[PDB]
């Protein structure tokens, strides 16, 4: 009987959590017009 | 009137007063007049652009 051993110690782990998400501008304004009519360009 | 010296030039310049802000009524007025003719433009719709509708 003779086997590989690895002797167990604590280890810092900074594993942690892979979650889920969406991505946006910052910057993720618009153009309203504020004032009514025509556009002409 | 001012020539011979014959008003105030005070008086005179309370007469050019409302000749100068009258017009400028007379202002606040034509732009009054297109605003709505502008609108009565609108009516009477106009095709903003060009194309087969």
């Amino acid at each position: 009987p003779a086997v590989g051993v690895v002797t167990v110690k604590t280890e810092p782990l900074q594993i942690t959590t892979e979650l889920p998400g969406r991505t946006s501008a910052y910057r993720i304004a618009e153009v309203r017009p504020q004032v009514s009519g025509i556009i002409l360009k | 009137l001012l020539g011979t010296q014959y008003i105030s030039k005070q008086e005179y310049d309370q007469a050019l007063a409302d000749a100068q802000q009258a017009n400028a009524a007379v202002t606040a007025a034509k732009a009054a007049v297109e605003t709505a003719r502008i609108n009565l433009a609108y009516t009477k719709v106009t095709s903003p652009i060009s194309g087969r509708i």
